[PDB]
RNA sequence: CGCUUCUCGGCCUUUUGGCUAAGAUCAAGUGUAGUAUCUGUUCAUCAGUUUAAUAUCUGA
RNA sequence: CGCCGCCAAGGUAUGUAUCAAGCUUACAAGUUAUGUAUUUACUGACCU
């Protein structure tokens, strides 16, 4: 046996997991993807609710998913829709 | 990769430069000898055979 | 028959590992398991088995997340109650879908299951089915 | 397969946003369904930002045409020297314009 | 069954006939489908008990092994004293798995 | 001879981490050794320091 | 009053260091019934049909 | 014309707060909404 160039492991591991909980800890990690990437974009209006999905909120939209949010920044364009707001805001431009 | 950074002193660069170069001899010339090495027979390391595959 | 031939530490480290033998189709491994919780959790306290329960309801997958709900449901009816509903109400509050429903439908099979001990804890959860 | 829809693709595009540029087995870790090479494939042929997949103009196409004519292959080839760089919008435009000058 | 909303049931009257059920199905309930406090046998008609259709399954028509079973909550809400719930159809469900 | 599972088309779909997947087989290293055992244990080639195991 | 220099603070990259072969390798699931939600998408005056009231058709 | 005689480190981790013997001096001392292309999720203890 050649016990320096064998493939090694460490004693009292346990191994990896199943499916279940690596796609777990994969939701967990692109949730926190998601809230970082929005942390770093500042964005005010994602909002997360009771049960852990997530809203746009000048949207008032609902998205299953991270992705279901971030690819929600190209259609239905109410955020150039807020001008009648900022008009509103001030009568000059 | 070419290494083209911008906005850099140049006697920094160029003293980096001559230095990757000179590990790059020492990197060559280690890989010329140790393949030749293990043309030969002189040694049977796993490592230095695994090692002279991505240094070839 | 036989939960006195063990270090206690044997029965706490296959009920994670019982978690895995679901999602096997069949459903007779599916309706067996649940009895093994229940009698595991007799044998040494529904204290720890419990915790492997409830965090087997993050799952994304069916076959899962409601094979142990149907757990949830053996480990409060073969040994005593109020030793299983205040973490169930506990849990509602972790802001999840899956987990939510999971004590929604493991109160479901909790009242299915008991029937008349039921008349003490209809006030208890009336506030978290509002 | 590599349907590669939308929803996959930018969280792709915040994966390298993160991450960084050689570093994909870390960023298809968390697709569920891609490798590292469909996603590097991907990345250099739809979603690096210095790809120019609209605006067609004049000065490319007439770059192109007497140089598919010095070479008929090698498309990638002649991808860095147009500056389109996504190698199959030249075949578009290759086959768009010989059905143009046929029709 | 509730499980799958496009079987029917037979719905006639039920004689003396003692229900059975496989041993895939043991314990099940024919109407609510659950395991725990069987309170009333199940009584069917001797047109789905007959011939080679006796110590047959109620639901999935297999051979029978234990008795057939009500449940308290179909008992309390009289579920039991209707007409006969054999199943007579089978749909979408365990024909297109033999094909596949 | 050995027979059950040798070819073991798709074994159970476990994860092989690292050492279970990539690692020889140590089960005939020592059925090998333990087929030929008085013959590679033998009392008297050398008959000086002998181990013997518990029990 | 303006200008140059220095010190103190309010602060806008700080990741667990460096190097060897990117250090080396890995990551299978269905089929049935149904539902919610994103992207894409587009919304001229009588009479009756229909509809809780509304919203398709024929008419000038 | 007659090679050659094999040990070990490499693997069942080690950082802590108490409790004797081993060893040590025996010493300094008043904007709701529709239609559809289309995913993502969710439900029925769905199923060999
Ligand atoms: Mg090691
Ligand atoms: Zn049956
Ligand atoms: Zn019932
Ligand atoms: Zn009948
Ligand atoms: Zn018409």
């Amino acid at each position: 046996m050649d016990f320096q160039h064998r493939p090694g492991g460490k004693t009292g591991s346990g191994g990896v997991a199943s499916s279940s909980e690596s796609n777990r800890d994969r939701r967990e990690r692109l949730r926190q993807l998601a809230l970082e990437t929005i942390d770093i974009n500042k964005d005010p209006y994602f909002m997360k609710n009771h049960l852990g999905s997530y809203e746009c909120k000048l949207c008032l939209t609902l998205h299953n998913n991270e992705g279901s949010y971030l690819a929600h920044t190209q259609g239905k364009k109410h955020q150039t829709n807020l001008a009648r707001r900022a008009a509103k805001e001030a009568k000059e431009a | 990769i070419p290494w083209k950074v911008p906005g850099l002193p140049t006697p920094i660069e160029n003293m980096i430069l001559r230095y990757v170069k000179a590990k790059a001899d020492w990197w060559t010339n280690t890989a010329h000898y140790n393949r030749e090495r293990i043309r030969r027979g002189a040694t049977v390391d796993k490592t230095v055979c695994k090692k002279n595959l991505g240094r070839l | 028959r036989g939960a006195e031939y063990v270090s206690a530490r044997e029965w706490m480290r296959i009920c994670f590992e019982l978690l895995e033998l679901l999602k096997a189709h069949k459903k007779a491994i599916r309706r067996a398991t649940v009895n093994t919780f229940g009698y595991i959790a007799k044998a040494i306290g529904p204290h720890d088995v419990l915790a492997t329960l409830l965090n087997n309801l993050k799952v994304q997958e069916r076959q899962n997340r409601v094979c142990t709900t149907v757990a949830i449901a053996i480990v409060a009816e073969t040994c005593s109650p109020f030793t299983v509903l205040p973490a169930l109400m506990n849990e509602y509050r972790v802001p999840e879908l899956n987990v939510q429903n999971g004590v929604l439908k493991s109160l479901s099979f909790l009242f299915e299951y008991i029937g008349e001990m039921g008349k003490d804890y209809i006030y208890a959860v009336t506030p978290l089915l509002e | 397969g590599g349907v590669w829809r939308n929803t996959e693709d930018e969280i792709l595009k915040a994966a390298v946003m993160k991450y960084g540029k050689n570093q994909w087995s870390r960023i298809a870790s968390l697709l569920h369904r891609k490798s590292a090479k469909q996603c590097k494939a991907r990345w250099y042929e739809w979603l690096d930002p210095s790809i120019k997949k609209t605006e067609w103009s004049r000065e490319e196409e007439e770059k192109l045409l007497h140089l598919a004519k010095l070479m008929p292959t090698q498309w990638r080839t002649i991808a860095p020297i147009i500056g389109r760089t996504a190698a199959q919008c030249l075949e578009h435009y290759e086959f768009l314009l010989d059905k143009a000058a046929q029709r | 069954a509730k499980h799958h909303p496009d079987l029917i049931f037979c719905r006639k009257q039920a004689g003396v006939a003692i229900g059975r059920l496989c041993e895939k199905c043991d314990g099940k309930c024919v109407i609510c489908d659950s395991y725990v406090r069987p309170c009333t046998l199940v009584r069917i008609c001797d047109e789905c008990n007959y011939g080679s259709y006796q110590g047959r399954c109620v639901i999935c028509g297999g051979p029978g092994v234990s008795d057939a079973y009500y449940c308290k909550e179909c008992t309390i809400q009289e579920k039991d004293r209707d007409g006969c719930p054999k199943i007579v159809n089978l749909g979408s469900s365990k024909t297109d798995l033999f094909y596949e | 001879w050995e027979k059950a599972s040798g070819f073991e088309e798709s074994m159970k779909w476990k994860k092989l981490t690292n050492a279970q997947r990539s690692g020889l087989n140590q089960i005939p290293n020592r059925r090998f050794t333990l087929w030929w055992s008085p013959t590679i244990n033998r009392a008297n080639v050398y008959v000086g320091f002998q181990v013997q195991l518990d029990l």
